[PDB]
């Protein structure tokens, strides 16, 4: 979903800004030196909330 | 685990790896050059991924002599540097290899150069005032311990002389372990500094490491990180206060810009990196005095083309507490400590910390100088004739008081052939109060040019 | 009764500590809060903090309590958004800023 | 007689201000136009 | 709804708040202040500017 | 399937490539499995190419010399040699193009090795202090801001001022040092011309031919009619030739005619490759380029041999504006500068040297002890004279208090003027400085002072020359020589006649 | 090329007249921008010095014959630091001026001695 | 000026390379093709004539702009 929070294996959280045909762009919030190719991404089914 | 080189351009090198294993970010890689005349090994650092098991790396040495098909081996660790008690007293390169005595080392502690700043709960502000024999810095913008000092200025306006004078004063007055670094300095200056420190019998406790002009940008952007790592090691384990010196930080920024154009990222305003604030912030926040450790630093920063509008000093302006500025016009006037009194500002100056008299004197000096600057527009064409005497008195007072700020620091011993001087701040404030009273208008102006104290002032005035 | 919220963007931690000390001496720390986004953090927190502060204030505003909001810096947020947009390959505009 | 020389020197000093301001204005105009063209070409080529 | 201009020249002149009354303005007007203040104080900005 | 790919990669009679692109002196060639960064590629037309880029399937290349000989379908053959220039001790007395081909037409040349154009540089531990004087024929520069061996000095000035005159004067003055056979006092000279008209090069070469000092001079030319490649490479070849004599124990003076043209050519080349621009279309590589070019010049340590190269860059600016990109960068990287402005030149004085801006960071070791002792406080006196002259229309304040100061300023201003193509030695110049400072010429009217000293000078050359030898040997001004010199001055000026025939008293 | 043929075939000295130089650089910049290159240095072609030198290098005298030329250049916006006049003036020897006040005096040459000079 | 603006809009919409002030290179040529038609004729062809009075609008008393020059 647009602007939907996504979970990452290391415990960091991401946000999907724009949705392309076959790819999804995301921005990392916290520490981002532990991100590599081949990880697993899960959707939380919820929009950015505080 | 064997890699293959596929594409090279400039100092940036592409590489591919087998699907099974791909090293993480900031992992050193080793390559070799088989050419007979230019045989050399190269160390690479991971920058980013591109998919298809491809990696982009930045070369630590000139890339001339490379060829496709060269095997690449990894270490599975970040760049490491040696740290220990006996390090002080030798010269180092970017990689950490010694220069005066090759082969020395490889038995001390080894630490990486990628770390994190301390937590918020360990932060604490400090307000211990530090004084220096100079009168202009102590009267207007006093220095504070545990913070940062900035010396903004143009090109060829004598920053190096002031740095040398201040470090000499601190080294003579105070001890403790000291660390000197540098980026974008001339080798002649380095040799002169080495000779001077050898003469002064103080080089034993001073750590030295620096890059120079003729180096690929990687060393120019990593020597500072190595210096901060060594300084942090001396700060934490020993529990000792440390003096830190860094020269011409602006060059660092320039280096980054270059590699950005090589990586292909979209340019920003005035052809800079898409992100530059984050790098400056993570470099600056590494320096911070904890409760049990006091660190005092001093950064000299360059200004390109004498245009303050560039983001390079503008971004740095937000991470400082004590600032001094240099101007071309003041230098052209003739006085050598060409420090702008109007533009300079500090954060420690306050009636809560300092007595009321000093505050009042500073305020009055600022007011007089500002009024003279305002009148400068009118006076520049007609002159003093059109103005009234009620402003003629202020013009004369401003001229004399501005001429009084000149001084002969000892760092010019090899130029003017005269000894230095020292002035306690009590004498300074007393003399400035006397001058602001207006009694000294009888004496001629040229007496105050390059004078040490009020006694010397009177002697020179009466001798002419 | 007035409840206030302080938001800081792109400032040194020691400045935030000094502001906290001033508030503590003033004694207002009973009825105030601070949201901190130091410059050492990534672009996401700098871009996101003001919306969090606004939502925090809005929750009390709906309940009928008066709320005061103070933003420290706003150009830094624009710079962070520009950096994010340029990194995301979006086309630029005037003064390299996003449209 | 004392009055005359003041006006003479005033005019002589006033000319140089015109000269310097003209130089500064020309420099600023050139900088502005080159910045605008650089920005527009960079924006156009990116697509 | 309103802005305040602060100049360094005024700050060094001697005005500690250093607000420029010539340009600073508030769109809401005198309805916000108490009635006694508007009775005692009124049209002072015009006097300062003139 | 991985093994097949590995064997395909490892499998790789002479390699041949084909041309696919052209236009604006840029080529794209592919098909060379054995690649090499910055290798010289021989095109079938006799032209040469340099590989500044490398891709997966093809490689780009810049071209040198004539570039219209490029057509698609041509075959190119690689050469394993890295870019280099032949170097030898027979190069002196010749004129060559950047690639080393003799263009003068006198004959053929032979060399011994081929040093690379890009190598390492001396470190901090391999250097030494500056303690040798580099004498110059111009007395103004040696009296105001001295220059020593191994120290880079900058010359910045507007058009039509005569920098090449100063360079030619220095080259001519080096002949006296060349005359003796002492290796320690030996000095070689290298001149590099960039983006210059052919007539100027011919004129300077013929002037040197009149001077008869080609036995130690090497000239490299990159005329404006050529393409960008020579205009970008020539200073590097000059520096390599200089460094070859560096690393054998010889003193060298190198002169660059211009550096703005090289920067402009590099900007054009960079923009032709679609790289994003920066300030005033200048990429971020300009500072790196100039720093690499200028950092190679430094005095070596004692153990290695103690060679030295003194560099003379020349920079021109428009409408005397120091505030600019390239001038600021170059004045930042180097130490010391000399300023030449059009105001004094238009007024009438030929050597146009300002006194309030030209400051050199050189130490006092450059000047001989005699020179330091005889001359002192000249710059401050000239600055205060330039401050006082602005009030020459108001004599009601001076009133016989600074009249002697104005007289001294006038005499000193008229003394420092120098003619054309007149190099000067240390002996007569220190004598002239002493005579000017002591104020003996206060009586002589300004309209003839010049000729007077010249006559005096040659008279001292006709009479006893023991004082010259004495102050040449001990490098100091002995007192008895001072009384002898003042006595000779008195005797000459008693019998000397002025322009109008009034004897000085 | 025609003048060069005359000089090198007949041995006669020739004079060349050029009306303007600004239009030459204008056409150069236009043909540069139509080929889809990248502009630089205040909307100019990146190699203007190359073409200017290639044009001016065929004017000097050799082999005992001379090719003298005269040009009339136009300064834009009364600026003498513009790149085109700056590059043009690098190959100049003598400059001549004409005005109306000297014509109002009523003489034939109508040349102001206070505004003209030479490098020889 | 309006004609030049319309031509610039068409050229930009047709995806052609731009130049200084977002103007196509050939724009100058355009005017040379239009304003040069009018000229006096000789008596051989009848001796016709044509006179043109183009009007240009400038802003802020500025003449150094592209189209005015
Ligand atoms: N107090 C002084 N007395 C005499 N000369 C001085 C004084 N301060 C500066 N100078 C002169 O000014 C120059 C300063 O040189 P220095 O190497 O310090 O320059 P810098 O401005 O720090 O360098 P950069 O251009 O690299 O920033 C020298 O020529 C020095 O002699
Ligand atoms: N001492 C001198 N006496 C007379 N004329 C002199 C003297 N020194 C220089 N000149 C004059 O200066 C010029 C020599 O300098 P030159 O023509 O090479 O120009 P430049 O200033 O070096 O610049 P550029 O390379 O742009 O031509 C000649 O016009 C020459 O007459
Ligand atoms: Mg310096
Ligand atoms: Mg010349």
């Amino acid at each position: 979903m647009t602007q939907e929070l996504l979970e990452f294996p290391g415990g960091v959280l991401g946000v999907a800004l724009n949705l392309d045909e076959h790819s999804v762009g995301a921005v990392i919030l916290g520490e981002f030196e532990k991100i590599e190719e081949g990880q697993q991404v899960k959707r939380t089914g919820e929009v950015l909330s505080v | 685990t064997a890699g293959r080189v596929v594409r090279i351009t400039g100092p940036v090198v592409d590489v591919e790896f087998p699907r099974g294993s791909v090293p993480e970010l900031f992992n050193a890689l080793h390559a070799e050059i088989t050419f007979g005349a230019l045989a050399k090994t190269l160390t690479l650092e991971v920058a980013q991924h591109l998919g298809d098991s491809l990696v982009r790396c930045i070369s630590m040495q000139p890339t001339d002599g490379l060829v496709r098909g060269v095997e690449v081996t990894d270490t599975g660790a970040s760049i490491s540097v040696p740290v220990g008690d006996g390090v002080k007293g030798h010269v180092f390169n970017a990689l950490g290899d010694c220069l005066d005595d090759p082969g020395y080392g490889k038995d001390f502690e080894h630490w990486s150069i990628h770390r994190k700043p301390p937590a918020f709960s360990d932060l604490e502000p400090r307000t211990e005032m530090l004084e220096t024999g100079l009168k202009v810095v102590d009267l207007l913008t006093p220095y504070v311990r545990g913070g940062k000092i900035a010396l903004f200025g143009g090109a060829g306006v004598g920053k190096t002389v002031l740095i040398q004078e201040m470090i000499n004063r601190i080294a003579r007055n105070f001890g403790g372990t000291s660390v000197f670094a540098g980026v974008g300095e001339r080798t002649r200056e380095g040799n002169d500094l080495w000779v001077e420190l050898a003469d002064a019998n103080v080089l034993k406790d001073t750590a030295l490491v620096f890059g120079q002009m003729d180096e690929p940008p990687g060393t120019r952007m990593r020597v500072a990180l190595s210096a901060l790592t060594m300084a942090e090691f001396f700060r934490d384990e020993q529990g000792q206060d440390v003096l830190l010196f860094i020269d011409n930080i602006f060059r660092f920024t320039q280096a980054g810009s270059e590699v950005s154009t090589l990586l292909g990222r979209m340019p920003s305003a005035v052809g800079y990196q898409p992100t530059l604030a984050d790098e400056m912030g993570e470099l600056q926040e590494r320096i911070t005095s904890t409760r049990g450790r006091s660190i005092t630093s001093m950064q000299a920063v360059y200004v390109p083309a004498d245009d303050y509008t560039d983001p390079a000093p503008a971004t740095t302006f937000a991470h400082l507490d004590a600032t001094t500025e240099l101007s071309r016009a003041v230098f052209s006037k003739g006085i050598f400590p060409a420090v702008d009194p109007l533009a300079s500002s500090s954060t420690i100056l306050d009636p809560a910390i300092v007595g009321d008299e000093h505050y009042r004197v500073a305020q009055e000096v600022i007011r007089i100088l500002q009024r003279y600057k305002d009148l400068q527009d009118i006076i520049a064409i007609l002159g003093i004739d059109e103005l009234s005497e009620e402003d003629k008195q202020l013009v004369n007072r401003a001229r004399r008081i501005e001429r009084f700020l000149s001084q002969n620091m000892m760092a010019a011993e090899q130029f003017t052939g005269q000894p230095g001087s020292t002035v306690p701040l009590k004498e300074t404030i007393e003399a400035f109060d006397k001058l602001t009273k207006g009694e000294f208008d009888h004496l001629p102006e040229q007496a105050f040019f390059l004078i040490g104290g009020l006694d010397d002032l009177a002697k020179k005035a009466e001798s002419l | 009764q007035v409840r206030c919220v302080y938001v800081a963007i792109g400032q040194k931690g020691t400045t935030i500590a000094s502001v906290k000390r001033a508030l503590e001496e003033g004694g207002a720390m009973e009825y105030t809060t601070i949201v901190a986004a130091p410059a050492s953090d990534a672009a996401g927190f700098k871009w996101l903090a003001p919306y969090t502060g606004s939502a925090i204030g809005q929750h009390w505003m709906y309940n009928g309590k008066h709320v005061l909001i103070v933003f420290d810096d706003l150009s830094k947020q624009a710079d962070a958004y520009r950096a994010i947009s340029l990194l995301l390959r979006r086309p630029p505009g005037r003064e390299a800023f996003p449209g | 007689a004392s009055r005359r020389r003041a006006m003479k020197s005033a005019t002589d000093n006033a000319d140089d201000l015109i000269k310097a301001l003209t130089l500064a204005a020309n420099r600023e105009r050139q900088a502005q136009i080159t910045q605008e063209i650089s920005e527009i070409v960079g924006g156009a080529n990116a697509l | 709804d309103g802005q305040c201009f602060l100049e360094s020249d005024l700050f060094n002149q001697g005005v500690r708040p250093a607000i420029n009354v010539g340009v600073s303005v508030s769109r809401v007007g005198g309805a916000a202040q108490i009635k006694a203040m508007k009775e005692v104080a009124g049209s002072l900005r015009l006097d300062l500017s003139q | 399937i991985e093994g097949a790919i590995e064997d395909y990669v490892s499998s790789f009679r002479e390699e041949i490539g084909t041309v696919i692109d052209a236009g604006d002196g840029i080529a794209h060639v592919e098909g060379l499995p054995s690649v090499m960064t910055q290798e010289l590629l021989e095109f079938p037309g006799g032209v040469l190419g340099v590989a500044l880029n490398l891709d997966e399937h093809s490689v780009g290349a810049v071209i040198l010399g004539e570039f219209e000989k490029i057509e698609e379908g041509q075959q190119v053959k690689r050469t394993g040699e890295v870019l280099s220039v032949p170097v030898g001790d027979a190069f002196l007395g010749r004129v060559v193009n950047p690639l080393g081909q003799p263009i003068d037409g006198q004959g053929d040349i032979a060399a011994e090795t081929r040093r690379a154009l890009e190598l390492q540089a001396p470190s901090v531990v391999q250097r030494q202090s500056v303690s040798e004087p580099l004498q110059t024929g111009i007395k103004a520069i040696d009296a105001m801001t001295p220059i020593g061996r191994g120290q880079r000095q900058l010359i910045i000035g507007d058009r039509k001022t005569g920098k090449t005159a100063v360079c030619v004067d220095t080259i001519l003055n080096q002949r006296e040092a060349w005359l003796t056979g002492d290796p320690k006092q030996q000095v070689r000279c290298v001149y590099v011309a960039i983006g210059q008209k052919g007539t100027t090069i011919a004129s300077v070469k013929r002037a040197l031919e009149e001077g008869g000092a080609m036995e130690y001079t090497t000239i490299v030319a990159a005329p404006a009619s050529d393409a960008a490649g020579f205009k970008w490479l020539a200073p590097y070849t000059g520096s390599a030739i200089g460094q070859h004599w560096m690393y054998n124990g010889k003193h060298v003076l190198i002169v660059f005619d211009d550096l703005s043209k090289q920067a402009d050519a590099y900007r054009a080349i960079s923009l032709l490759l679609r790289r994003p621009p920066g300030r005033e279309a200048f990429p971020g590589d300009v500072f790196y380029l100039h720093s690499r070019l200028l950092e190679r010049c430094a005095k070596l340590s004692d153990e290695l041999g103690g060679g030295s190269m003194t560099g003379l860059p020349i920079i021109e600016t428009k409408a005397n504006d120091i505030s600019a990109f390239i001038p600021t960068n170059v004045i930042s990287i180097t130490d010391g500068q000399c300023f030449l402005e059009s105001d004094l030149f238009n007024q009438g004085v030929r050597p146009a040297i300002n006194v309030g801006v030209s400051v050199s960071r050189v130490g006092g070791a450059a000047q001989i002890k005699a020179m330091k002792e005889v001359a002192g406080s000249l710059r401050l006196d000239l600055s205060q004279y330039r401050e006082l002259e602005a009030f020459a229309a108001f004599a009601s304040d001076l009133d016989a208090a600074s009249k002697a100061q104005l007289d001294r300023g006038a005499r000193l201003v008229e003394l420092l003027k120098q003619p054309q193509y007149s190099p000067l030695a240390v002996e007569e110049q220190v004598v002239a400085i002493f005579l000017g400072t002591q104020g003996h010429l206060d009586s002589v009217p300004v309209e003839d002072v010049q000729r007077f000293e010249s006559e005096l000078l040659e008279h001292v050359k006709a009479s006893h020359s023991d004082i010259f030898d004495g102050i040449r040997e001990t490098k100091k001004l002995s007192e008895e020589a001072e009384e002898k010199l003042v006595s000779v001055i008195n005797e000459f000026k008693k019998g000397f006649q002025a322009s109008d025939g009034s004897s000085v008293v």
